[PDB]
């Protein structure tokens, strides 16, 4: 069993406290620097290295490698919760205006996190990726047979209601989803207003998506 | 009138029946029964016959049917068609200017800052600036289904004229 809140706190500790003496001994907090860059939106992708994670918790590396999607979510949540500490285009404008309304975490999330695999894991061939490795972080070699064009994948859909002027949000996980039609807000439902939802492609979070097929050497 | 779905002055079945009465001369016998004092017991029946003869007609139009009315009604029909067509064209252009010249899925949404929605936030409008130019707060709504016991009454007839020969005969009658 796991206490994923404690795991999140340990991940926060690692991100805050790790240093690696880059640039010939400057003692740089590499993940703190990249957190500053993410908070300023000068960087979008954060490739956290599990070799770095191994240097203070091999058990955490094992937990990540065994349950990688869960820990991807936990690392992303920890980073998002830590961006204000290091916070010294169109979707930015929408996030600003939604903050004005406050004055959908996945929509306000404007970064992405990935695990650069540990060197202890041998790079498998495609044939060696057994069913026992489902849900686990694996390294696979191969020839790229074919690549699709980059397409927009909906991450968080955003709708606006005609009658009650309210935004509604629909996070997307599965490869298919049901688009919302009638407005769920109580000011529409209680007044039986018949208000409907229009997707706002401008104010909804897409992501670059690309499908490719690897093949054995 | 589903089968007698017949135009302005095409001879209906009733028109043909009246014309047959005219040609047979039974109208003269009805006039004799009404004018004669010897058999007044049939006067009520003859009144019923006359009341059933005249059903589409009204007296103000019937009395004005002169011998030269056919040519006049030809020109009147052309004028009525002309004004009807011009009216329809004008209505089409008002509708065309109401909607935009872009296609239906040409998106874009607006906020009217000074206009509250049914909630606390401002209304978000989706149907375009050209619908905002003459904005109404019931553009997207449907009418209400008023119940059967509440619905208004409607006309049981519409004014198809009888054929012009029948109109002349009925004016003479
Ligand atoms: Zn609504």
């Amino acid at each position: 069993l796991k206490d994923y809140a404690l795991e999140k706190e340990k991940v926060k500790k690692f991100l805050q406290e790790f240093y690696q003496d880059d640039e010939l001994g400057k003692k740089q907090f590499k993940y703190g620097n990249q957190l500053v860059r993410l908070a300023h939106r000068e960087q979008v992708a954060l490739y956290v290295d599990l070799d770095d994670v191994a240097e203070d918790d091999p058990e955490l590396v094992d937990s990540i490698c065994e349950n990688a999607r869960r820990y991807a979510k936990l690392f992303a949540d920890a980073v998002q919760e830590l961006l204000p500490q290091y916070k010294e285009d169109v979707l930015d404008v929408y996030i600003e205006h939604r903050l004005m309304m406050e004055q959908p975490a996945e929509l306000m999330r404007r970064f992405e996190l990935y695990f650069q695999g540990p060197s202890s894991n041998k790079p498998r061939v495609i044939r060696e990726v057994r069913a026992d490795s489902v849900g686990k972080l694996v390294t696979v070699r191969g020839i790229v047979t074919r690549v699709s064009e980059v397409k927009p994948k909906m991450v968080v859909a955003t709708y606006t209601c005609d009658q009650c002027g309210a935004e509604t949000y629909q996070p997307i996980q599965s490869p298919t989803f049901m688009p919302l039609i009638m407005c769920p807000s109580q000011e529409c439902q209680t007044n039986r207003s018949g208000g409907r939802l229009y997707l706002q492609t401008r104010g909804s979070r897409f992501i670059k998506f690309q499908e490719m097929k690897m093949q054995e050497h | 009138l589903d089968q007698e779905k017949k135009i302005d002055d095409d001879a209906s079945a009733h028109d043909q029946l009246l014309w047959a009465i005219h040609l047979s001369g039974l109208d003269d016998l009805l006039l004799f029964l009404a004018s004669s004092s010897a058999e007044e017991q049939w006067s009520l029946h003859v009144l019923e016959i006359v009341s059933l003869m005249f059903r589409d007609q009204n007296p103000e139009q019937l009395a004005g049917v002169g011998q030269g009315r056919l040519a006049q009604e030809r020109s009147a029909d052309f004028a009525e068609l002309e004004v009807l067509r011009q009216r329809e064209m004008a209505e089409k252009k008002t509708r065309a200017l109401q909607r935009g010249n872009r296609h239906s899925r040409f998106g874009g949404s607006y906020i009217v800052q000074g206009l509250k929605s049914i909630g606390e936030r401002d209304l978000i409008f989706h149907k375009g600036l050209h619908n905002l130019r003459n904005y109404s707060s019931d553009l997207g709504k449907q009418p209400k289904k008023v119940p059967k016991r509440r619905q208004a009454a409607r006309e049981l007839s519409i004014q198809r004229r009888s054929a012009l020969n029948v109109r002349l005969f009925l004016r003479d009658f």
